[PDB]
């Protein structure tokens, strides 16, 4: 009914930010600003009409079901969460995340098994450390036997860790021990701007 | 001046009534429609219902009927909202807004400060600490994920350290993955260099202070 | 007017709102000379009526009032409905309702209230248009326009949730709303056939009076000559059950197909908006209609609607105003027919399997917008130029 | 008070019921208060 | 410039059905008199113009 994308807007200040809805049914649209931890305020209304006290760097478009929000010259008071309402139904919220400019990064796929403390209990947990990433905008591909078998996991990232100004991505598994023998082949393939191909590195579990 | 002054905190426990209120000011109370929004964190916001003054005529959403109830006191300009049978998933902030003019409903010009109601349940969900072992004994130039996963802990928070704060830098504390059971599981990895793996038995020190316990386990390299 | 095509809009018409202004002015400028009841408030000890009663919804109170001399107490009594009596905290000490907020005025018991039809007429230099054609969802063009001096018969009848004594539709049930996807709006249905309703009450009450100051009189209820039974209101289950079929058929057309349509009663509010309120003969009823609307629709028997009666009312949902309705002698038997419904839709979850409609209310400006959707007031402009082949010779 | 130009009075008034006394009080300026002729 | 350090309160008393009398409540602070200030230079060289 209301679908917002992309969920993360990793942008630098001084830039332009684009956020887009796409509705189905006929009716007015508005955008609100969840300025983080305050009462939100109405940025655009009636589709493309600014509200009072809202600067001129904000406008809407376009034809048919499609809508945009433009944020020209992104400043500090604009990093927040952005909502899109149609009469009563909202959207899930997009996050405009701050990013400082860095040279492109060098990848590394580091996959390590769980310990013998609580592996034997009947559970399992395998991670994929993905150090030295830039940019934030990237896709994780936890490949098991050359097939995506992630399931209930989550691409849970940390911030741009300002000791190195880099990100660190991950992908996990929530499998039990009873069928853990199906997943002995592990691979992570992650691409970036400084990569012609997704990074990969085969690590056998017969070497401990 | 159109200012909607809310009232309260608060914390509750499950299965109890709750009652909040909006003292409206700056406009004719008896003439404009009010509204109610449930900004829960990390999720899609949700409108709950109206309340027309002058008649008291109400409308509610459909996933709330039999629990939500709205009413007003026209002599004190104070709307009220109640909700029976609160579950722990009813933690949010409850906002109480008003449109810009009094012709179109959904144009949320005015907002109120927020009334964050938080329901807490007695639930142990104690320590389940899964440290992550470096299989590399000492791989020169390699870096391991000397980390530690927590399985199905509740309630918030949960932390992790290593051998009484020996490993402080490189601790990429990943966010907690909310599993399908309604129980979150923390993941946390640490970049540790090659020779430092077998130098000391770095103990995964996960504090489980909401259950008043803690479990400390090591992540030594395996044998397979 | 052949070839004339105008465009109307029944929701931006201002004939409805200025009539609403002039209706509520008449009820206020008439009651200036109608006594009052400032001395009516008293501790008023009260018991239960002990008659042959099929049912504590009628009480036997007692109180002190001032006699002709303004120095001698006079202990009197009368009957009061359950809704007029409030407990404060042996035996029970009650307070009159709406003493702490407003001031109570007795409507003079010589003034008729009967809705006599109204004809609105335009003055000079104006004109009234009229859209005679059908299949008019209040907006858009109109191929059949005429010109009239006066609007047709309008009868100011202040009902809620169901339109009584209205004007029937032409061929089908006409459903009109500002926007159907907008939940904060009412839906007006209009019947092409009436459904008849009969409200009675076996009252057979009495009238007493108490002099309250020199030249003032308060009319109270005397005693009960007969038995006590509740009021009711009957509707037939065949003309009613095959009327909602017609309303479902036009509702199904907007929302689509394979839409389960549910009807359900009012979800909360003041007594004024969760009940139906009549005025038969000079009495004000409050009948429970949650049996007309309890139904689901896929793909000599009647219904008794119970009713409650109140004497201190507030017709216009205002602040600080009340009026006391005087009693009438005899049993009331009033026949009316229903021509329309005011509906409202519940918002909420996105399931295109079921929609649920409840009776709407809360506004008197919908009884009239159903009748003034035919007219539009224009303004005449007599001057005009055009070129010709004609020259003034000097 | 850096200054008897403001007084603390007390009086009987009628409550919601018009048969029960209600002893209330309020402040009055010196100019609103007149002496007629123990206490005053 | 006229001021007053009043900081008074407002009470009310219902006086009959539907009537209200607004009275003064209590004093939240101290009591000082009112006053009104004018400058002795713009004033003393204004009456010179009127005298003229
Ligand atoms: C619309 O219809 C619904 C039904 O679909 C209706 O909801 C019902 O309302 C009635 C009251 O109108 C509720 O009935 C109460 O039920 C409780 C049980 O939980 C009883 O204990 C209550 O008893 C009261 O009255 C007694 C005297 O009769 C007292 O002695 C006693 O102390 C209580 O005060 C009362 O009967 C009922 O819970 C709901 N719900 C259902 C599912 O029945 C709704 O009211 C209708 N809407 C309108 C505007 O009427
Ligand atoms: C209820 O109110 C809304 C608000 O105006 C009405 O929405 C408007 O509906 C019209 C007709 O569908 C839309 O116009 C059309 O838009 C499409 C876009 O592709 C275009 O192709 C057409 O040429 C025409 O422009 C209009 O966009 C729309 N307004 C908004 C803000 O979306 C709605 O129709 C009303 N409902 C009813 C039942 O009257
Ligand atoms: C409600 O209660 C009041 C008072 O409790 C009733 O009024 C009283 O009714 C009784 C009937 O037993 C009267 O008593 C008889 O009255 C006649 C004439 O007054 C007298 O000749 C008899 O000897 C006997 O006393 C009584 O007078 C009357 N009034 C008072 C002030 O007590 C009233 O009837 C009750 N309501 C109903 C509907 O009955
Ligand atoms: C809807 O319209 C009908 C038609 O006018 C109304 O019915 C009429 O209601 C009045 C109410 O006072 C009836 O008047 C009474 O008549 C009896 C016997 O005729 C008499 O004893 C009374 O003194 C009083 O005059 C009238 O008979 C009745 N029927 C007609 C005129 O045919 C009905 O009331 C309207 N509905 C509403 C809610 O107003
Ligand atoms: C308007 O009419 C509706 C429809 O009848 C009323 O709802 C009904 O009210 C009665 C009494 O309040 C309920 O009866 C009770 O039901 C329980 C069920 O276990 C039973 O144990 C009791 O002995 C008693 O019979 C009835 O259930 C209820 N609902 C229906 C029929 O669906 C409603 O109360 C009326 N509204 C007003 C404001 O008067
Ligand atoms: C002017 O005088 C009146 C009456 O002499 C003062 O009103 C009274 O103020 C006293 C303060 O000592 C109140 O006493 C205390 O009141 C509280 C709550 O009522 C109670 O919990 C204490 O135990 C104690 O009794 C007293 O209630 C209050 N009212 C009356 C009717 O006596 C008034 O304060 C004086 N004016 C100013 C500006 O203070
Ligand atoms: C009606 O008026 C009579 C007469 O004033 C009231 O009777 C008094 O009631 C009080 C209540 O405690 C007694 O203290 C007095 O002694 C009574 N006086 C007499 C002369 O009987 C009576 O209370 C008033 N109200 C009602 C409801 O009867
Ligand atoms: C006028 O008096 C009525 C007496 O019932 C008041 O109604 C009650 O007021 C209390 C106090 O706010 C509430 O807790 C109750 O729920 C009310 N209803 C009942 C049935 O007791 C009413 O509030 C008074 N008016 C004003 C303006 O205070
Ligand atoms: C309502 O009550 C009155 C009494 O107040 C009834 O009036 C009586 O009417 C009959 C004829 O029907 C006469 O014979 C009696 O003499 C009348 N009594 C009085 C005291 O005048 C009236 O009939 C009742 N109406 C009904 C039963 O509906
Ligand atoms: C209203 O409808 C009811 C529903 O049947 C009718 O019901 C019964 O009618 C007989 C015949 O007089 C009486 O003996 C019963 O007491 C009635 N029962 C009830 C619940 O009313 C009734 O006659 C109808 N009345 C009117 C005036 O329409
Ligand atoms: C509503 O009232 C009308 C008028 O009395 C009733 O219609 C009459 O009902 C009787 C049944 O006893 C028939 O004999 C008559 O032929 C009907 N028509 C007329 C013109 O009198 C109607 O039945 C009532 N509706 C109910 C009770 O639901
Ligand atoms: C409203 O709808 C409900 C649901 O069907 C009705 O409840 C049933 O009514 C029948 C007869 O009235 C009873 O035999 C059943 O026992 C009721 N259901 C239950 C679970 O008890 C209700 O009667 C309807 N009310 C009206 C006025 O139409
Ligand atoms: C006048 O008195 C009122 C109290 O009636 C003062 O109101 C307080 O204002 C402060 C902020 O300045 C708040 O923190 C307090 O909570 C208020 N008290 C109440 C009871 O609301 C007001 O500030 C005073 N104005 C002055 C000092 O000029
Ligand atoms: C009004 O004029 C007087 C005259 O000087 C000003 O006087 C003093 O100002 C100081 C500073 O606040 C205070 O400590 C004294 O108490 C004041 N004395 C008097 C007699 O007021 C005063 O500030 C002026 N105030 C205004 C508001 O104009
Ligand atoms: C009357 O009030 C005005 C406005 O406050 C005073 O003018 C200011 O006085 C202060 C002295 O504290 C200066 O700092 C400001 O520059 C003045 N001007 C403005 C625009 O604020 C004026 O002094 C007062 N007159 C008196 C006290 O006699
Ligand atoms: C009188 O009525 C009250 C409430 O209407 C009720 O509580 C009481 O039981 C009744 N008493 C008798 C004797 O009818
Ligand atoms: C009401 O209407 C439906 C559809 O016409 C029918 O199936 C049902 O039996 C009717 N009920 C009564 C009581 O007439
Ligand atoms: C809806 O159902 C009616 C049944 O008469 C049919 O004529 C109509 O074409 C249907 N519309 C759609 C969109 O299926
Ligand atoms: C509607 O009611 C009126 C008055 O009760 C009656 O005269 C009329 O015949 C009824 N039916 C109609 C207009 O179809
Ligand atoms: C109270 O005020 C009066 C006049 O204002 C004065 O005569 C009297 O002395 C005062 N008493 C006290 C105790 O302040
Ligand atoms: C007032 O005015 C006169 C004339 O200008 C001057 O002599 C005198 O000193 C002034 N006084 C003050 C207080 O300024």
């Amino acid at each position: 009914v209301l679908t917002q994308s992309p969920g993360t807007l990793s942008l630098s200040p001084g830039e332009t930010a684009i956020i887009s809805c796409r509705t189905s049914q006929y009716g007015s649209l508005a955008w609100y600003q969840q300025r983080p931890g305050q009462a939100p305020r109405l940025v655009i209304y009636s589709g493309s009409t600014r509200a009072a006290g809202i600067p001129d760097r904000f406008s809407g478009s376009r034809w048919g079901p499609d809508y945009n929000l433009t944020i020209s010259n992104l400043e500090s008071g604009d990093f927040g969460v952005y909502y899109c309402q149609q009469y009563e139904f909202f959207g899930q919220g997009t996050k405009v995340q701050v990013d400082i400019k860095r040279t492109v990064a060098a990848p590394s796929v580091f996959i390590f098994p769980p310990s013998d403390e609580q592996l034997k209990s009947g559970t399992a947990s395998v991670v994929c450390l993905l150090n030295n990433f830039y940019p934030r905008e990237a896709k994780v591909q936890w490949k098991v036997d050359n097939a995506l078998q992630s399931g209930n996991s989550q691409e849970s990232v940390t911030e741009q860790d300002s000791k190195d100004s880099t990100y660190s991505l991950s992908s996990t598994l929530t499998l039990s021990k009873a069928d853990y023998e199906k997943h002995k082949v592990y691979a992570c393939e992650v691409t970036h701007q400084g990569l012609r191909s997704p990074v990969t590195k085969s690590f056998n579990r017969g070497e401990c | 001046q159109v200012q909607l002054v809310q009232s309260g905190g608060q914390m509750k426990k499950p299965g109890e009534s709750m009652r909040i209120s909006c003292r409206a000011s700056g406009y004719e109370f008896i003439d404009c429609t009010l509204n109610w929004i449930r900004l829960a964190p990390g999720k899609r916001p949700e409108w709950m219902g109206w309340l027309k003054p002058r008649g008291g005529a109400v409308n509610y959403a459909r996933p709330l009927q039999g629990r939500v109830t709205m009413t007003r006191d026209v002599y004190s300009d104070t709307a009220f909202l109640e909700l029976r049978s609160l579950t722990v998933d009813d933690t949010a902030v409850y906002f109480c807004t008003r449109g810009k003019n009094c012709d179109y409903n959904w144009d949320f010009e005015h907002w109120g400060r927020g009334t964050p109601v938080i329901v807490s349940s007695p639930s142990t969900k104690g320590p389940s600490v899964f440290p992550l072992a470096p299989s590399s004994k000492s791989t020169s130039g390699g870096t391991a994920a000397l980390g530690c996963l927590v399985k199905d802990y509740f309630p918030e928070p949960v932390t992790v350290s290593w051998n009484s704060g020996a490993l402080t830098s490189g601790v990429h504390t990943f966010p907690a993955v909310l599993q399908s059971s309604g129980l979150y599981s923390l993941s946390s990895v640490v970049t540790v260099p090659s020779s430092s793996l077998g130098t000391q038995t770095y103990i995964c020190n996960v504090n489980h202070k909401p259950s008043n316990t803690k479990v400390d386990k090591k992540a030594e390299p395996k044998s397979c | 007017l052949e070839n004339v095509t105008e465009e109307f809009n029944m929701w931006k018409n201002n004939m409805v709102e200025q009539m609403h202004t002039d209706i509520i002015s008449l009820w206020d400028q008439s009651l200036k000379p109608c006594v009052k009841l400032t001395p009516l408030c008293v501790t008023l000890q009260c018991t239960n009526v002990t008659n042959a009663i099929t049912d504590g919804e009628l009480k036997n109170c007692s109180f002190n009032m001032t006699t002709e001399l303004r120095d001698k107490k006079q202990k009197v009594y009368s009957l009061f409905y359950r809704l007029d009596v409030v407990q404060i905290n042996s035996n029970k000490e009650y307070r009159l309702i709406n003493c702490n907020t407003s001031a109570i005025t007795q409507v003079c018991p010589k003034l008729s209230f009967e809705p006599i039809p109204i004809h609105y007429c335009a003055p000079a230099g104006f004109a009234i248009l009229k859209c005679k054609d059908k299949k008019f969802n209040g907006t858009g063009p109109c191929p059949s326009v005429s010109t009239v001096q006066c609007t047709h018969g309008i009868k100011p009848v202040l009902s809620t949730q169901l339109l009584l004594n209205g004007s029937l539709a032409e061929e089908e049930v006409m459903i009109r709303s500002e926007n159907i996807t907008n939940n904060a709006k009412n839906i007006l249905v209009q019947f092409n056939t009436p459904v008849q309703i009969n409200c009675t009450r076996p009252n057979n009450n009495t009238r007493k009076s108490i002099r309250i100051g020199p030249g003032q009189a308060f009319y109270a209820t005397g005693d009960i000559i007969g038995d006590i039974r509740q009021a009711h209101c009957n509707v037939s289950k065949a003309t009613w059950n095959e009327t909602l079929g017609k309303v479902v058929k036009q509702l199904r057309k907007h929302f689509g197909n394979n839409t389960i349509i549910r009807f359900a009663n009012s979800s909360g509010g003041d007594l004024e908006v969760t009940t139906h309120s009549f005025n038969c003969g000079g009495e004000f009823f409050y009948c429970n209609t949650s049996g007309l609307f309890n139904s689901t629709w896929i793909s000599n028997d009647s219904i008794t609607l119970p009713c409650r009666i109140k004497q201190i009312i507030n017709m216009w949902q205002r602040i600080g105003q009340a009026m006391y309705a005087p009693p009438i002698q005899g049993v009331i038997r009033c026949v009316s027919n229903i021509t329309g419904l005011i509906l409202t839709r519940d918002g909420g979850s996105t399931n295109s399997t079921t929609e649920t409609f409840r009776p709407g209310g809360g506004d008197m400006r919908d009884n009239w917008r159903s009748e003034l959707y035919k007219y539009k007031v224009v303004k005449i402009e007599p001057l005009g130029v055009a070129p010709t082949r004609c020259k003034r010779r000097v």
